[PDB]
């Protein structure tokens, strides 16, 4: 029949390891460097684009950061389909917790959601996993600001500060070099920018290759996607360009 | 590459269904089976190999029919040939059911084709290997049809499968050429008869059993009658005449 | 040979590898041998064990009062088949007042396993089932093999070394067959022919089961002490 | 849909995706089980990648199954996210339906059971992650130890360890615990516990998690701190013996 | 060889999962069972992995019903889904028909169940356990049956499955007759453990059981199986 | 039966997903066909290579309209897009139409077909699309858009690109040819040019297929009446108009 | 390997079985054109009967799908009997669930459809089948069109299909070329049958008998198919030209 | 029929009584009306014969597989529960019953569980169950107390049951008692009313309204 054609893509190797999901691991490495720093006032989520060119628009394109709700984005590595999937699904999820609860969904639940959603495709369904790994930012009133991984095995961790994608052991080593706990939000913005200039392949790190993100506070929570505009202004407030 | 004859409804690179060909080959193993268009109806004979005598004669009946008009003979597979013959009883159920009048030859014929076809067209089937004579006498007169492996089937004035197949062909040849007018119901009956001795003569190792049905507007009323008793004896003695 | 790894898949040669390999799974099992007259139809087993200290495994089956079998290969696929026999039967009495002819269950049990040989998934059933019956049209004896051929014979047998049972009953045709309405003289004939198929061994009572069924004898079953009298 | 069989036997007899999810269980962390006189000790390593990691949002390796009962494992943390969802969803049911919390036993073999049935269903593979499941039955003070593997057993243990590096510490088990004098005192447990987890973890506490289980729905997780002062008197009794 | 399925004959006419999964039960621990007319006995190597192992937890005889009995060998994680099933066909034929079910339909259940696998779902792989289910009916008195995952069950006076299961089915057969008796089948059993176990068999890693028409299905609890391995000790001691 | 339940694409040790790839491959060996977009309009072109000249060339329409404000265009295999074009014509009703009164904002009928894409590269038994498209579209709150829809499911909008043989050499003329300060018309004219390049036999109405996301057309709308009806903002230019504006190059 | 079997993409970006489906099409050996009149729409098909055992009626490749459709097949007659039930009962659906008779590029189109489905979907294999259908649509006059295994489907002024295809097309061509019309500037559709009789005499350089064409006539609100005599009187016709 | 049970000092009392009746028809008089479902465990039965009967055998049946998979007597509150999600599941069906589930377990000691086809569930001291109810609640309300002796509490139970199968038309035939202590349930005798009536006549005094 077809079993000599199903390549049986949720089995173990001799060594314990499922094929498929180191595959898929190997191939977010080649993903666009993203990058999130949790301050004690904020969290900030930077992106790189892999996809670059003059005539590529900037003002209408979202690539890399995604809105989940109102408290809680997304920073994607990997394919950018499959991202979309999981993020239709999980803000399906959280106003499914919406509508039940009658409040937000705490951030932790919805990472656990989709990291279900992810572990599935590895266990049974004979399918693939989905080729791309996730930086959660959010904010809830039970443990706060929070930041959380997510690949496709399906495990996600929490973090004060991480990095996923291309050139994640460099950014790793720069984010525990620079990182202090009681930093504010400002300052994680210079971080994440002089990390993203320190590990990027382009020859400068300009305002058109890179997405930006901050969930901040008023005494509420207002999540901001930098526009153009801003990501230029903010690169000349942190001395990576000039005018 | 290679690995094209594995698999069903595989494509070879010159265009062929490697498995199909395999059931043909299946086909081409089994005993001889004919059948005879006539002026006002259709014969069809087999050859049974009696392994033993150890089997009870005239028992083991291959000759299958569908409706009471038409007959089914099939060689290669004797199961594949029932489970065909049991889907095309149901298509033919079907069509009385819904139209009312029994089903016509060549719409059987189609039935038969479509099923046989489609079991061609995936991977997790394989291909019938039967070829099948069949038809029968409808409003439009008799048909005759053979529907092979691939679900190719056509109308002959005359049909022949199995090993003794060439040998049969040739002799039904002689027949359209001898006299194209037609034969009679009778006359159809003793010559299959002579064409099972003669195509017996590939097998000629073990003993065979004769066996003939037919099915004639005018010396059945247009259903499907085996030739027993009187007139499947003079056409033995016919067969015995023209082998000496 | 790459062309033995499911039913669907043809040999070049037009073979069926794996219907090939379930009767080669029939001829490992132990003998069993049928015959009939023209008023009953005997079955002899012998059942085979697995050592000193086992049981001679069951088989023969009752399908109804007037039709039974005997199986050579998978116990498991002969009870698969007997327990469909015995529906089959069932639904002929309940639905028409009508005992199942026995030429009508050689053909459900051969449409039955020829719907395993086309589809992929599963596989053929590794046995062979000799059928005995007393139907309106007399006594009936059937061989059911994996491929679907059903065979309806005077006399035949299965399983290991079977040939010797048949070219026996081969030469005593015109014997048995005339033994009508006496039947411990038709199962010693089947009991000869059952020991011509013996090696090393010889039936004794925990090793032979016989089955009769006739114009006024249903279907009868007889092990141990039963069939002392016919060793 | 997907039906095929991923985990089939080999001719000498194995099945080797339940073998390949036990060594996905050998790499997993460290996790170790000890029975007191009237208390339950678990302890688990984390790995010394914990540069930059949030330790109060990240998940804990032991999870808490029912207010009685607690369940640690070692291997795929999201297999094990799955097991311990289906193992609170079934306690809450027994609940439910028997009025009375689940025995250890009974919460164990359903674990297993699971584990069990995704080794024979078409179309799955098994977990690579095995359980230690510890607790008190209800309305007894007799502590209650099970380890199941990834093939459905299931087995009672005075003290058990699982995961990379559990020969090491399961040689120290062996030969530091006696089954005529289980560690009495709740200290004496987890010093027994942090002392086993020592023996292979070398980076000390901080990389230490321990949790006590004691009688009637008590269950404590112990501060890094407290945590500390373990390693302290072992690391000073070091010197002694 | 992945490249075939699980329901694939081998050229010889066997089924390639039921052969490998019997080669998996001969590493399984032993188990063995003699039937005698005043009871069957069942025995089992418990076989723990550690001493940290709590060897009573090692549940390799299991009660069916009150005249029914089970010893497993192989992967007994397997072993559990036949379980249930034959508790639950012994407690529903007590429902439908107000009487205890035959051993061998039991048996026969089981096994109809063992052969239910392939690729309208059915498990993917056949059973990697043996069973021993040992019963007492009127019908058919004391019996002792062996189920295998080929769906085939046989019937022995004494049968053994297992690790080291040739030459304990060689003892039994020297050492079995029709007028054994039940203390003498334990003390069989016992002695054909301790012959084929690896370690000194005593209490904790033998387990002994019995059925009676008297007293139904009961497990011999530590103290009466280690007076009988004393027994037998003693019994042994006195041959020359 | 269905027995491919599996998936057809998976990762290479590599970290490639092989059929996607391969999938780009048959798209890059398709027909030239490019998108340029403008500040009162966008553009997309492509050639209509006929294999015969007994073929209808009006009948293979390489420029297909999927709202009366959205068309599209393709290179790679023609029948993938057709079916392609028949689903996002019927999700834009299904999904949006029957819900809201209104048809989609081109991003999203971009993202429902992208969607349908990576379907196809992860459902079980199926290979990924074999074409790249440009979708052409206009919506009131995010005015003119082009979007380019890889077999991967993967969306881009771009102020100007090519997809086909010639895209290299197409992009790079329109990376020095584009301006932010472009009108409908000189993107038009940009276009043929672009095109010019990348046909290498006759050059005419006939032979290119050219439409345009521009203003309203009430005389397309078929009925008046309705004020808030403006109408159509696609349209396919004639061959009668493409030489027009050819002859003046 | 493997991707030459089913239908997913070679590392060159081809379907292999859509190729070697395309190369089935050509296995009968037989030729067949179609051509378009003032309002008519003929297909002329050789018939080729190698048996004498044949009934030489039931030999044919042309298919009355509607009471307005025609449809020529090249390739394998199983396959081209599967797709000429499949397009009789979409022109039937077409009709009863749009209450008019379905047009035939719109048939063209389904089939197309069709195709496309079985190169996407690995589990049912392309049909070795080239489909010509003509009418004579109430919107279009005289139409040809015809869909391959690939899913592609066009439109024709005159087309031809089989070993010998690119011959009579070069014929076609070159008679359009000279003709400076579409068509055939006939008004009668036995004037159009001799054409295309004449031409395929022509292109493929062999006579014609009776028994060796098959013509099929698309006239307004008719679809028929010539008997061996209606050709006879064709060819006597054509003598005197 | 009228079914009672109540526990005390002693442990339980159980009594019924015998009759079936399709409508005003007297279908039998010797019907058994508790089922013994384990020497620890009864169930009483009222409402539809059938029902009762078919579902507290498969009661016994559930907590025979009980006792196999948990190698433990079920207890009391379990057994009441899966019949009480049982008949829930078949809430507004029609099934009618009224059940008690009465017995001994050392983890709750001597318990009794109403349960019935409405899905109501009630752990008691004290309760009548049947279309005559009413009259054996008032004899035994009027004569309860926890510190009965064992010989006072079964004649309790039995006066009773008679009490409601003289005053109730579809009560009566036979008294069926049973004394669930901590070591099981022990039978105490089958009581035809046709005697016991008298006897109790003439040695309680009660039962002025008769002639006799
Ligand atoms: C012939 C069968 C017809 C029948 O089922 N009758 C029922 C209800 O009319 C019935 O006999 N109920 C008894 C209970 C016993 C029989 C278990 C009872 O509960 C009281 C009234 O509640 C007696 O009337
Ligand atoms: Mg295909």
């Amino acid at each position: 029949g077809s079993r000599r054609y199903d390549s049986r893509t949720t089995i173990f190797s001799p060594e314990g390891r499922l094929y498929q999901v180191e595959y898929a691991l190997e191939s977010i490495s080649h993903a666009g460097t993203a990058i999130g720093i949790m301050a004690s006032d904020g969290i900030v989520l930077a992106a790189e684009r892999k996809v670059t060119s003059t005539l590529l628009e900037q003002d209408t394109s979202t690539e890399k950061l995604y809105k989940l709700n109102d408290k809680i984005a997304v920073a994607v590595a990997g394919l950018t389909a499959d991202a979309e999937i999981l993020i239709n699904t999980a803000r399906i999820h959280a106003q499914n917790y919406l509508k039940t609860y009658n409040e937000d969904i705490p951030v932790e639940i919805l990472v656990r959601r989709l990291s279900d959603i992810k572990q599935g495709y590895t266990q049974h369904g004979g399918l693939r996993p989905f080729g791309v790994s996730f930086i959660y930012a959010g904010y809830d009133d039970r443990y706060g600001y929070q930041l959380y991984t997510s690949n496709p095995s399906g495990n996600y961790t929490g973090w004060k500060a991480i990095s996923v994608g291309a050139n994640t052991s460099a950014a790793q080593t720069l984010l525990q070099m620079d990182y202090k706990d009681d930093m504010k939000v400002d300052d994680a913005i210079e971080l994440a920018l002089k990390t993203l200039s320190k590990t990027t392949d382009s020859s400068a790190l300009t305002y058109d290759r890179l997405e930006f993100a901050t969930i901040r506070k008023d005494g509420e929570v207002y999540q901001k996607i930098f526009k153009p505009q801003e990501i230029k202004d903010i690169l000349v407030k942190t001395g990576i360009t000039k005018k | 590459g290679t690995g094209y004859d594995l698999s069903n409804s595989v494509f070879s690179p010159d265009g062929r269904n490697f498995q199909v060909e395999y059931a043909v080959k299946a086909v081409e193993n089994g005993t001889t089976s004919i059948g005879i268009k006539c002026n006002d109806g259709v014969v069809f004979a087999v050859e049974k190999l009696i392994t033993s005598k150890l089997l009870v004669p005239q028992k083991n009946v291959k000759i299958q029919v569908v409706d009471r008009h038409i007959g089914c003979v099939y060689s290669g597979l004797i199961p594949d040939g029932r489970h065909l013959v049991n889907r095309g009883r149901e298509e033919a159920a079907s069509f009385k059911k819904l139209y009312k009048t029994p089903i016509p030859i060549p719409a059987f014929a189609d039935r038969l084709g479509q099923y046989v076809q489609a079991h061609t067209l995936y991977n997790s089937v394989r291909p019938f290997g039967v070829s099948t004579i069949f038809g029968g006498v409808d409003k439009n007169g008799a048909h005759l049809y053979m529907l092979e492996p691939s679900g190719s089937y056509w109308g002959y004035k005359g049909a022949a499968t199995g090993k003794g197949r060439q040998s049969a062909k040739a002799e039904l040849e002689k027949l359209v050429d001898h006299h194209p007018e037609g034969l009679s119901a009778r006359e159809a009956v003793k010559q299959a008869a002579k064409i099972i001795y003669l195509a017996h003569e590939d097998n000629k190792e073990k003993d065979f059993e004769l066996e003939i049905s037919w099915c004639s507007l005018s010396e059945t009323n247009g259903l499907h009658k085996f030739v027993k008793g009187d007139l499947l004896q003079e056409a033995i003695d016919f067969a015995q005449k023209e082998i000496n | 040979n790459n062309y033995d790894g499911d039913t669907v898949t043809f040999s070049p040669t037009g073979r069926l590898f794996q219907v090939e390999y379930a009767l080669e799974a029939i001829k490992q099992g132990s003998v069993t041998v049928g015959l009939r007259s023209n008023t009953h139809a005997v079955l002899v087993a012998l059942k085979r064990n697995a050592d000193e200290l086992s049981s001679y495994q069951k088989k023969i089956i009752k399908c109804d009062e007037h039709m039974g079998l005997s199986l050579a290969g998978l116990a498991p696929d002969a009870r698969v088949l007997s327990n469909y026999l015995r529906q089959q039967c069932n639904y002929s009495s309940l639905v028409f007042n009508r005992k199942l002819a026995v030429e009508r269950a050689g053909h459900l049990l051969c449409d039955k396993a020829q719907k395993n040989t086309q589809s992929y998934g599963g596989r053929p059933y590794g046995v062979g089932l000799l059928i005995i019956g007393y139907d309106k049209s007399g006594a009936h004896l059937l061989e059911f093999q994996p491929s679907g051929n059903v065979t309806e014979l005077y006399g035949t047998a299965i399983g290991a070394r079977s040939q010797g049972a048949k070219t026996y009953l081969e030469r005593t045709l015109d014997t048995f067959i005339k033994i009508d309405g006496n039947p411990d003289e038709l199962i010693k004939a089947g009991v000869e022919a059952i020991s011509q198929s013996l090696r090393d061994e010889s039936l004794t009572v925990d090793n032979l089961s016989i089955a009769i069924v006739g114009k006024d004898t249903p279907f009868t079953i007889y092990d141990g002490e039963a069939v002392a009298k016919y060793i | 849909g997907y039906d095929r069989a991923l985990s089939i036997f080999s001719p000498d007899g194995h099945i080797f995706q339940v073998e390949y999810a036990l060594e996905a269980v050998k790499r997993g962390t460290c996790a170790v089980g000890v029975k007191g006189k009237n208390c339950v000790v678990l302890g688990c390593e984390r790995r010394s990648t914990l540069k930059l990691q949030d330790t109060r949002i990240t998940p804990s390796k032991v999870s808490k199954i029912d207010s009685h009962v607690v369940l640690s494992f070692s291997g795929l943390n999201a297999d094990s996210r799955i097991l311990i969802e289906k193992a609170r969803v079934e306690a809450q049911s027994h609940r439910l339906t028997l009025e009375d919390p689940v025995t250890v036993e009974y919460l164990t073999r359903y674990v297993a059971g699971v584990q069990q049935r995704y080794t024979q269903s078409g179309g799955v593979r098994p977990f690579g992650v095995s359980t230690l499941i510890a607790g008190f039955d209800p309305r007894d003070d007799e502590p209650k130890l099970y380890q199941t593997e990834p093939s459905g057993i299931y087995s009672s243990w005075s003290a058990q360890t699982i995961g990379r590096n559990s020969k090491t510490v399961r040689e120290f088990l062996e030969k530091n615990y006696d089954r005529k004098e289980p560690p009495a005192t709740v200290e004496e447990c987890v010093k027994l516990t942090v002392r086993s987890l020592l023996e292979v973890v070398q980076t000390g506490a901080k990389n230490i998690e321990i949790t006590v289980v004691k009688p009637d729905s008590d269950i404590v997780a112990l501060s890094s701190e407290e945590i500390n002062q373990y390693v302290t008197q072992i690391e000073q009794e070091k010197q002694e013996q | 060889e992945y490249d075939r399925g699980v329901s694939t004959f081998s050229p010889e006419g066997r089924l390639f999962q039921v052969e490998y999964s019997l080669e998996a039960i001969k590493l399984g621990s032993t188990a063995i069972g003699i039937a005698t007319k005043e009871g069957v006995v069942l025995g089992v190597e418990k076989r723990a992995t550690s001493p940290l192992l709590e060897s009573d937890s090692i549940e390799k005889i299991v009660e069916i019903d009150r005249h029914i009995g089970c010893a497993m060998s192989g992967l007994t994680a397997d072993a559990r889904s036949m379980i249930e099933h034959a508790r639950t066909a012994a407690v529903t034929h007590n429902l439908y028909y107000d009487e205890d079910i035959n051993v061998e339909s039991l048996t026969q259940s089981v096994c109809d169940l063992a052969l239910r696998f392939g690729e309208e779902r059915l498990m993917s792989r056949p059973f990697g356990v043996a069973l021993l289910i040992a019963g007492h009916d009127a019908d058919d008195g004391y019996q002792l049956f062996h189920a295998e995952p080929s769906g085939t069950f046989y019937r022995y006076n004494a049968k053994a499955i297992g690790s080291g299961s040739e030459g304990a089915q060689a003892e039994l057969l020297n050492e079995w007759h029709s007028s054994l008796t039940l203390k003498e089948a334990e003390l069989l059993v016992l002695k054909i453990l301790k012959q084929v176990m690896e370690e000194k068999l005593d209490e904790n890693n033998a387990q002994l059981s019995c059925i009676t028409k008297q007293d139904g299905f009961k497990i011999y609890d530590n103290e009466k199986t280690a007076e009988l391995i004393k027994e037998l000790k003693e019994k042994e001691a006195a041959e020359s | 039966t269905d027995r491919y339940s599996f998936s057809l694409t998976t990762f290479s040790p590599s970290g490639k997903l092989g059929q996607i790839d391969y999938a780009l491959t048959a798209v890059k060996q398709g027909v030239t066909s490019l998108g340029i977009k403008a500040t009162n309009g966008v553009v997309i072109a492509t050639e209509k290579k006929s294999s015969s000249p007994l073929a209808m060339s009006e009948t293979l329409s390489k420029v297909s309209l999927l709202t009366p404000d959205i068309g599209a265009v393709y290179s790679g295999m023609g029948p993938d897009y057709r079916v392609l074009v028949d689903k996002s014509r019927k999700v834009a009703h299904t999904s949006y139409k029957r819900i809201y009164g209104e048809y989609p904002p081109t991003k999203l009928l971009v993202s429902e077909v992208a969607k349908i894409m990576q379907e196809a590269t992860q459902s079980g038994g199926v290979r990924p699309f074999g074409v790249s498209l440009l979708i052409a579209g206009h919506d009131e709150f995010n005015g003119f858009s082009l979007y380019q829809v890889d077999p991967s499911g993967s969306y881009f909008p771009w102020k100007a690109t090519a997809i086909g043989k010639g895209s290299v050499a197409a992009k790079t003329f329109l990376e020095k040819r584009w301006n932010d300060e472009l009108e409908l018309e000189d993107a038009i004219h940009i276009a043929l040019l672009t095109l010019k390049e990348s046909v290498e036999g006759e050059f005419n109405g006939d032979t290119i297929e050219l439409a345009i996301i521009g203003d309203e057309n009430p005389d397309l709308l078929g009925y008046t009446g309705i004020p808030t009806d403006k109408g159509p903002r696609f349209r396919k230019l004639t061959s009668q108009e493409i030489n027009d504006r050819l002859e003046a190059l | 390997g493997y991707d030459r079997h089913i239908t997913i993409f070679s590392p060159e970006g081809r379907l292999y079985q859509v190729e070697y489906a395309f190369k089935a099409t050509n296995q009968t050996n037989i030729n067949s054109l179609a051509v378009r009149g003032k309002d008519c729409t003929v297909v002329i098909s050789q018939k080729k009967v190698p048996d004498k055992l044949l009934d030489p009626t039931t030999v044919s490749y042309i298919f009355c799908i509607s009471r307005t459709i025609g449809m020529v097949v090249n390739g394998p007659i199983p396959d081209a009997r599967n797709a000429a039930l499949r397009a009789k009962a979409e022109a039937a659906e077409f009709r009863y669930k749009y209450g008019y008779d379905m047009p035939c590029d719109v048939l063209a189109k389904r089939m197309a459809n069709l195709s496309q489905i079985y190169t996407q979907r690995a589990y049912m294999r392309p049909l070795g089948v080239i489909l010509t259908f003509v009418s004579v649509d109430e919107e279009l006059g005289p139409s040809i069109y015809k869909t391959d295994p690939a899913g592609y489907y066009v439109g024709y002024k005159a087309t031809a299909t089989g070993p010998k295809q690119q011959e009579i097309t070069t014929n076609l061509e070159n008679h359009f070329k000279k003709s400076k019309i579409d068509h055939i500037n006939e008004e009668s559709w036995e004037k159009v049958v001799e054409f295309a009789i004449t031409h395929m005499i022509d292109a493929l350089g062999t006579e014609f008998s009776k028994n060796d064409l098959e013509v099929g006539v698309a006239t307004k609100d008719k679809f028929f198919t010539l008997s061996a005599e209606n050709i006879e009187e064709r060819l006597v016709a054509i003598a005197e030209q | 029929t009228t079914t009672l049970a109540f526990r005390f000092q002693g442990g339980i009392i159980v009594a019924v009584d015998s009759r079936a009746t399709a409508g005003n028809w007297v279908a039998s008089q010797t019907v058994k009306k508790v089922i013994e479902i384990n020497p620890f465990l009864l169930g009483t039965m009222a409402g539809g014969a059938a029902d009762c009967q078919f579902w507290e055998t498969w009661l016994g049946s559930q907590c025979r597989l009980h006792e196999l998979r948990e190698k433990e007597r079920i207890s009391v509150a379990a057994a009441s529960k899966i019949l009480s999600n049982l008949v829930y599941q078949y809430k507004g069906a029609g099934l009618s019953m009224g059940t008690m589930i009465c017995g001994y377990t050392r983890k709750e000691g001597p318990t009794i569980y109403y349960v019935d086809s409405d899905g109501t569930r009630l752990k008691g001291d004290i309760f009548c169950v049947g279309s005559g109810q009413t009259f054996a609640y008032g004899v035994l309300d009027s004569n309860y107390k926890w510190d009965l002796s064992v010989e006072d509490a079964l004649y309790l139970g039995k006066r009773s049951i008679l009490a409601a199968a003289h005053r109730d038309a579809y009560s009566g035939g036979s008294v069926n008692l049973y004394h669930v202590t901590e070591d099981g349930w022990i039978y105490h005798g089958n009581h035809d009313v046709g005697e016991l009536f008298w006897k109790v006549k003439e040695e309680e005094g009660s039962f002025n309204n008769v002639i006799g």
